[PDB]
């Protein structure tokens, strides 16, 4: 009927079937009360959990007066070349430390953040196509030809600038006896995804890693290349663990990486009351722009690290949202038909 | 001293015999080189104008520049386009190649084609009025054609009841003498007939179509002029050329009735016609609220500016002293610090200008679109009767009727529906016809009671008063007898019987009734040739004979006839209005009283009144005063004056016989829209050109304004403002020193206050008439001015003598209950409506049918359109129109202020999700060297406002609605909150920001102290740029949605899908980009690979983004809880009490039925009649 009357839908008509919230005040205080006393409750289970974890540094920078490495502190021309100064200190254990272990190594005002640094990669080449090798990309651009004027193999100023210590433990099991040796498991420290996916070496001509990087001259920082970084197959080259955990940037100024955990077969427990001693081989030059260098020992939880500030960050929140909650009580109660 | 005549519509003092040469036929005439203009190419036109007419504004190939001239008022088009410039500069790029264009162009050319689809719509609309087929004379005979293709100096041919099609001469008809018959009810909103004559020359002549087939006659009018009533001119037809008025003119508005049909020869068209002149400067209209978003972008510009500017400087100073020590950040490069700094200040600016994104503008124009897409599917807008569905025309003035502050609105088709209908009358004293009013059938039904007795009966009038009938049968009194066949006497109405059954054609609508209310009660009215007129009294055939007819007149305001009866016996019998009758009758009647008090009942009612007296002349004192007149007659120049005079001497011993009653008709729902729209607090104008007396009883029976209520008419207003200037300013008789201005003493505060006004009276109140030519000295030169500075005419300054009446009679007019004013010009209406929109700063809207009204359609904010009728010239120059004045309840209360309060939600929320999102890189800006380092993936931030946060709130701004629309009418009051800029002022926008930087602040802020330390948990890496960039991203995409569930408050089923769709949209979209399947075939493309199945599988991570959430979510829940038991709005309140209410069922009448303190004493007299009908004692215009 008609020849212009609408088609009377319910959408059409504005007339969709809908419910209507309002925010009444059954919902508001058993929200902010549940609420709090949930986050209370998480809040302190965080932060018990993030006390029973104990950590151990020295800070081996040898800028200071003081310091064992400070009798090798550089100057302003380039002494890796010479004996890479070598120093060591010494600890003791009172107890131990149940639970595996695990060795980091930090940084502090080193900006690996910075968006000038952190694009200067090459992730094609990185990946392992064969054809990319030989050419690398423009935006490694100081790091991108040689002198000869080859390709660089790894292409970037992250690559480039590479963590190049190393460390040793040795401990003590009698009293005056000599030190031995205590196994490190260097495999497994990085992502599963990262060394199986991001980055894989190219295919073996004629069978031979060392056979398929002609013309790919090593950055110029290092001293090796990049399939000579260990002499070890199923670890060189590409997915060599410390180069993948290298390249994996850092978000702060400040950040440690993870060098090293003690898990192996003499003693599956934590490190045994004692003497212990750690060599170290300072060759990372950081004292140019202000910087400095630890070392870490920790064990880990079902949280992680030993941050304090989340918990006490739910504990506060949970606390203000209770007091909130008798606020907002007092307010409705005092406020009916008025 | 002519002072205003209130009675003339002064189409003259409005401007700011010439050769314009027709002369009609042999069209190549007019082409000749010399009359044709000459432009700057050779596309030179005409300079008689095409029967054409255009409405549409992109014409074929203008629709590129002239809608990206109009595309770029918004500021943000400009903000992109320096964007564009500014990203193609080779030194700062930062991106791949141009595919920052393309998206501009799309969101370019959706609003194009928006704006093209009405373009074509309206280019469709204009088609009908092109292609109405008059007929022409092409080379022989009369062949049909097209309105269009009609032009200057053609011989045309019009029917009965047919539009008239352009400016024509008339020269002949099918009349006696050759006259037509033309009404007017679309040029000036008169309802009565006029009568134009046709020259005599030509009457006598052509006649006939062959010599019709033959002219050559000049004309010598003036140019086109806009003067409506004057065409001064000749007619050089042949042999001693004729002059020529405008008493042989038809205009193109109007359409012929009561005459077979006519001819004559066009002299305008197009363009040209006096109707075409009135009608001016269409203007592109922009709302309120983009004049809002411009500053709104114009200080997201400032604030950008200075935060990279500051983020530039703090880069510099870190570059040398910490950043050029490090070697493992070594470039090339030897740039300067401080050239570094002018580097990283347009990095910065290109991350930061994601404040307003490209999808403001696509947004926007879908919310529009959607909204007027349901102005015209309305179901309940539609009527029925004329079927027409209420469409809307512009789909981008949509936001603006939820913020009206007045309405204009004329009377004639648009309160009324032009109908008369003859209610009750009042004969020697009882009135008659309550609804039953008897004893027989006093207790029966209501029904309406039988006229099967007649042979004229046929069925038209509608009266229930058994006792009226019941006695005119039995002939138990012979007092109505007498009065009810004096309707039958005293009129001009003509008959012309078709086929037998007898139909009446009057030409005033006030005649008519009385006329068909006699036919039908007896007392029909048959032939009336020249001096005699029959009068069937109950089927007994009578032929008296006319001695004189004293006719209407506008100052007189009553009409007699003098007649003599077959028995030797004279009389005389005359109606007029009661204030003029009063001073007339004999001093013996004794029903003077009785029908006195009578006659305010009716005036009470709102309906139009009339009385009735008649006189016996005997049969010898009539023939003195019949050769006084005899010698009164016949004169030069005082046919109007000296016979008015010999009028005047007859009206003396005039005993009355009662008086009648007549009912307009206004429509089905005008009192109850004007109390509605009234409790909404918007003010109702009446601006009409009909007559002083007609728009009272509409001003009563609307209800604007009703008993108690000073009316005080513009003769009292000239004399108050004068008095209130003049005075009190540093003068008044004896100075002040004072003379405060602030205290609004121009009434007392008694409210009920009316104001009628009349065209000539707001001509003088307004400080604006002619000036004659004997006046001002001369032109501009050193001789009449000297050279002091030009001290006399180019010393102007009547803007200090204006601009203080025009404030003035503004601020007057703000204390009134109602205004009316009534006969004026077309210009004058738009010019109140400027007046009312340029002090006291409003927004108006203008409704109202007719080409009188298209000025003032135009010239208001909103311009709203009567359609369902012929005559659409108002229509195509609106905004929306609907069919019946009462659906103006549901466009303002249920559409206007729903699309107000949806739009203001959605700028609410859009601003806050832009700054949320934007404004982690500024606090991150400090922890990484101000290197301009970004804080989410890139993959993230060219999908965020395009695929994550799109949808909810394009559903929220269409489907939202705070009440449902069944007691959205009920409670007008809710309209005040969008009347007065309370839910979306600039207060507001800089409260949303703060809402913004405060979310940007808690969502960096917090997942910054949980990563601090090591966040690893087996895998052990610790804190790290890809973890951190996912976790910020997924805590904002989640609580920018949650903030949208607690906005809206209509949730739909599309709702909720649409708010989780978009949630697990961005979740499943992130697990696909970051994962080991394209990887390959993509290696260079997708920077986290197998971070997002990495890093949200650890608890840490999820305890981090749920504190977040609760943080920067939680306190919102809070401040409105706390914020509605405290301050309950009003549409809080509605919807807290809704469960438990009464209905309601209301607007009698206001009965009033006395009152106690009677002060009226104002007659509802009213006669819709002009002069001159007396060509009957000229002779007998009949067959
Ligand atoms: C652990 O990692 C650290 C990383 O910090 C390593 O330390 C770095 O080892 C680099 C060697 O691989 C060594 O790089 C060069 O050092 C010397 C360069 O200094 C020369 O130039 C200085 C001026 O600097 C400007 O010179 C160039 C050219 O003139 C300009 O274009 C440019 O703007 C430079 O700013 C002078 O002031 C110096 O006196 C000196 O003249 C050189 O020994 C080497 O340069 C090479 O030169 C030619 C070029 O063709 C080669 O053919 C030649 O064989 C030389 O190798 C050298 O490349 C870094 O200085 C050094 N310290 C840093 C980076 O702080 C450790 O070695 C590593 N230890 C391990 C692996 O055990
Ligand atoms: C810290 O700040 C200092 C000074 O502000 C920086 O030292 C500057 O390094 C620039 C990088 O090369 C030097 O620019 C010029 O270096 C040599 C100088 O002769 C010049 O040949 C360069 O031209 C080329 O870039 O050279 C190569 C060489 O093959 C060409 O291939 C190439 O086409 C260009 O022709 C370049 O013009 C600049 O001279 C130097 N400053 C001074 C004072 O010498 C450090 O780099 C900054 N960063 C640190 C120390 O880490
Ligand atoms: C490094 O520091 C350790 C202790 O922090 C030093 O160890 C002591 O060395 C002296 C002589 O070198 C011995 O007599 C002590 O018995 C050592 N302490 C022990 C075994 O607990 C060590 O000498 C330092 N290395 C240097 C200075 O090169
Ligand atoms: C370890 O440190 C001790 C202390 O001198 C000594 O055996 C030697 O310097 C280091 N040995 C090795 C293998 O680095
Ligand atoms: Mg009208």
């Amino acid at each position: 009927r008609g020849a212009h009357q609408p088609d009377n839908t319910a959408f059409t008509q504005q007339r969709l079937p809908a419910w209507q919230p309002l925010l009444s005040a059954s919902i508001a205080l058993p929200l902010f009360f549940c609420a709090g006393l949930a986050f209370i409750g998480l809040g302190l289970g965080l932060y018990y959990s993030s006390n029973g974890i104990k950590e151990l540094e020295y800070d081996y920078t040898g800028d200071p007066g003081t310091g064992n490495c400070s009798v090798c502190a550089a100057a302003g021309q380039g002494r890796a070349l010479p004996p890479p100064c070598s120093c060591a200190w010494y600890f003791s254990l009172p107890e131990l430390f149940q639970g595996p272990v695990y060795l980091y190594y930090e940084l502090t005002n080193f900006y690996q953040n910075n968006r000038r640094y952190g694009v200067s990669r090459d992730d094609a080449q990185l990946s392992g196509l064969p054809s990319a090798l030989r050419h690398p990309v423009n935006e490694c651009a100081p790091y991108q030809r040689s002198a000869a004027g080859l390709p660089i193999a790894p292409c970037g100023a992250i690559a480039n600038s590479l963590f190049n210590d190393s460390f040793s433990l040795w401990h003590q099991r009698q009293p005056g006896g000599p030190y031995v040796e205590v196994p490190l498991d260097r495999s497994g420290i990085a992502w599963w995804t990262d060394y199986h996916v991001k980055f894989r070496n190219p295919p073996l001509v004629n069978g031979s890693l060392a056979l398929a990087f002609q013309g790919t001259a090593p950055p110029p920082n290092w001293r090796r290349p990049v399939y000579e970084l260990s002499p070890d197959p199923n670890n060189t080259g590409f997915i060599n663990q410390d180069f993948v955990v290298w390249m994996r940037t850092a978000a702060l100024p400040t950040f440690r990486k993870l060098y090293a955990r003690i898990r192996q077969g003499n003693y599956s427990a934590g490190l045994p009351r004692g003497a212990y001693r750690v060599n170290i081989t300072y060759n990372y030059p950081v004292r140019a722009f202000g910087g400095h260098k630890l070392l870490i020992f920790s064990s880990i939880s079902w949280m992680g690290g030993k941050n304090p500030f989340l918990g006490i960050a739910y504990l506060v929140v949970g606390s203000l949202c209770i007091l909130t909650g008798f606020v907002m009580l007092v307010v409705y109660i005092r406020y009916q038909d008025q | 001293d002519s002072q205003p005549n209130d009675e003339v519509v002064p189409y003259s003092d409005d401007e700011t015999e010439c050769t314009w040469q027709v002369k009609a036929n042999d069209r190549k005439y007019h082409e000749q080189p010399h009359f044709m203009n000459t432009k700057f190419l050779c596309i030179k036109e005409s300079k008689y104008a095409n029967n054409a007419i255009k409405t549409y504004k992109y014409n074929a190939f203008t629709f590129i520049p002239m809608n990206l001239f109009e595309q770029f008022k918004r500021a943000a088009n400009l903000y992109f386009l320096a964007l564009l410039i500014l990203q193609a500069v080779p030194q700062i790029s930062t991106l791949a190649w141009y595919t920052t264009l393309v998206p501009l162009l799309v969101v370019l050319g959706v609003t194009a084609i928006k704006d093209l689809v009405d373009d074509v719509a309206r280019h469709k609309m204009d088609k009908e009025i092109n292609n109405r087929t008059c007929e022409v004379i092409k080379d022989g005979r009369f062949k049909v054609a097209k309105w269009k293709e009609i032009q200057v100096g053609d011989v045309i041919r019009l029917k009965k009841n047919d539009f008239v099609p352009a400016d024509i001469l008339l020269l002949s008809s099918s009349e006696p003498n050759s006259l037509c018959y033309v009404e007017t009810a679309e040029l000036d909103g008169e309802t009565n007939l006029k009568f134009k004559m046709s020259l005599e020359i030509t009457d006598q002549y052509l006649q006939r179509e062959d010599t019709l087939a033959t002219f050559d006659g000049f004309i010598e009018c003036e140019e086109p002029n806009n003067r409506l009533d004057k065409f001064t001119g000749t007619l050089f037809w042949r042999n001693t050329s004729f002059p020529l008025d405008a008493d042989k003119i038809l205009l193109r508005g109007c359409v012929i009735r009561n005459t077979d049909f006519c001819h004559g020869l066009v002299i305008f068209a197009g363009a040209d016609t006096k109707i075409m002149k009135n009608s001016g400067k269409t203007r592109f209209k922009r709302t309120k609220i983009d004049y809002l978003m411009n500053y709104m972008v114009y200080t997201i510009f400032v604030v950008l500016i200075l935060l990279s500017a500051g983020l530039a400087i703090g880069h510099a100073y870190w570059e040398a002293q910490v950043g050029n020590s490090s070697w493992y950040l070594y470039d090339g490069e030897d740039d300067t610090p401080s050239y570094r700094g002018f580097l990283i200040f347009w990095g910065y600016i290109i991350v930061l200008n994601t404040m307003v994104p490209i999808s403001l503008y696509v947004s926007v124009e879908v919310i529009r679109l959607g909204q007027s897409h349901f102005i015209n599917w309305d179901l309940q807008m539609y009527y029925a009767e004329k079927d027409t569905p209420a469409k809307a025309r512009t789909t981008t003035l949509n936001e603006q009727l939820g913020q009206i502050h007045y309405i204009f609105s004329d009377k004639t088709g648009t309160l009324t529906q032009n109908i008369m209908t003859f209610k009750k009358c009042c004969i020697n004293g009882q009135i008659y016809g309550d609804h039953r009013d008897a004893s027989q059938h006093n207790h029966n039904k209501i029904e309406q009671v039988d006229f099967s007795w007649n042979t004229y009966a046929d069925g038209k009038l509608a009266f229930y008063d058994h006792y009226l009938i019941e006695q005119i049968q039995s002939g138990k009194e012979p007092e109505v007898r007498q009065f009810f066949f004096l309707l039958a006497v005293c009129h001009t109405v003509m008959v012309d019987r078709t086929d037998g059954q007898l139909n009446y054609q009057a030409a005033s609508p006030d005649e008519g009734a009385l006329v068909n209310a006699a036919r039908n009660f007896g007392f029909a009215f048959l032939a009336r040739t020249q001096n005699t007129i029959t009068i069937s009294e109950l089927g007994t055939e009578r032929t008296y004979n006319v001695l004189a007819i004293l006719d209407f007149n506008s100052d007189r305001k009553r009409m007699s006839i003098i007649v003599r009866t077959p028995e030797g016996n004279i009389k005389l019998y005359c109606k007029g209005a009661d204030t003029v009758i009063y001073e007339r009758l004999h001093r013996m009647n004794p029903t003077k009283q009785e029908t006195q008090d009578a006659l305010d009942i009716f005036a009470n009612e709102t309906l139009r009144t009339l009385c009735l007296c008649y006189k016996e002349i005997e049969e010898k004192e009539f023939t003195e005063w019949n050769k006084k007149f005899m010698a009164a007659s016949v004169a030069s120049t005082n046919r109007d004056e000296a016979l008015d005079k010999v009028y005047e001497e007859i009206e003396k011993d005039l005993i009355l016989l009662g008086a009648t009653a007549i009912e307009d008709k206004l429509q089905d729902g005008v009192p109850e829209t004007i109390s509605k729209l009234a409790k909404a607090d918007i003010k109702i104008w009446v601006l009409t050109g009909d007559k002083k007396e007609t728009a009272e009883n509409i001003g009563f029976a609307c209800e604007l304004l009703t008993e108690d209520t000073t009316i005080c008419y513009g003769e009292d207003i000239n004399s108050l403002l004068h008095a209130r200037m003049e005075n009190q300013r540093n003068r008044g008789g004896v100075y002040a020193k004072f003379a405060p201005p602030v205290q609004e003493s121009f009434f007392p505060p008694g409210g009920n206050r009316a104001l009628i006004i009349t065209g000539s009276w707001l001509n003088e109140i307004l400080l604006e008439k002619k000036t004659k030519r004997n006046k001002i000295l001369k032109l501009k030169f050193p001789r009449t001015e000297e050279e002091r500075r030009m001290r006399t005419q180019s010393k102007r300054r009547l803007e200090a003598k204006k601009e203080q009446r025009q404030k003035n009679f503004v601020d007057l007019a703000c204390e009134c209950s109602a205004v009316i004013c009534c006969r004026v010009t077309p210009k004058q209406k738009a010019m109140v409506v400027d007046l009312v929109k340029r002090y006291k700063k409003a927004i108006t809207l203008a409704i109202g049918d007719g080409a009188n009204d298209v000025n003032m359609i135009k010239t208001a904010h909103i311009g709203v359109g009567i359609s369902g009728q012929e005559g659409m010239q108002a229509v195509m120059s609106s905004d929306y129109s609907f069919a019946q004045f009462r659906y103006l309840q549901r466009l303002l209360l249920v559409h206007g202020r729903w699309s107000y309060i949806r739009m203001c939600k959605f700028l609410r929320y859009f601003f806050y999700k832009n700054f949320a999102f934007t404004l982690v890189h500024f606090w991150y800006s400090f922890f990484n060297g101000y290197s301009a380092q970004t804080a989410y993936e890139d993959w993230f931030i060219t999908l965020y406002n395009v695929l994550y946060t799109s949808l909810p709130v394009l559903l929220m701004g269409l489907l939202d609605q705070d009440v449902s629309d069944k007691l959205s009418l009920r409670f007008p009051g809710l309209y005040i909150v969008g009347q007065r800029d309370l839910l979306f002022n600039y207060k507001r926008f800089f409260v949303s920001l703060l809402h913004g930087v405060l979310t940007s602040m808690i969502l960096f802020f917090i997942p910054l102290g949980a990563y601090l330390q090591t966040v690893g948990q087996d895998g052990e890496a610790p804190s790290d740029y890809q973890s951190f960039a996912v976790t910020i991203a997924s805590a904002l995409v989640i609580t920018v949605n949650f903030q949208i569930g607690l906005d809206t408050s209509y949730w739909t089923f599309v709702n909720a899908f649409s708010i989780f769709g978009s949630i697990a949209l961005y979740f499943g979209i992130m697990f696909d980009f970051h994962s080991a399947g394209i990887h390959v075939l993509f290696p260079s493309a997708f920077q986290f690979t197998g971070t997002a199945s990495n890093a949200l599988r650890q608890p840490y991570i999820w305890l981090t983004i749920i504190l977040a959430v609760a943080v920067c979510l939680l306190p919102v829940v809070a401040i409105r809880f706390l914020s509605m038991t405290i301050w309950p709005s009003e549409s809080d309140k509605i919807q807290k009490h809704r469960k438990r209410l009464k209905a309601e069922e209301q607007w009698q009448r206001r009965q009033q039925v006395f009152r106690r303190g009677v002060s009226t004493r104002r007659s509802a007299y009213a006669f819709s009649h002009q002069r001159g009908y007396a060509d009957l004692i000229s002779s007998g215009r009949s067959i």
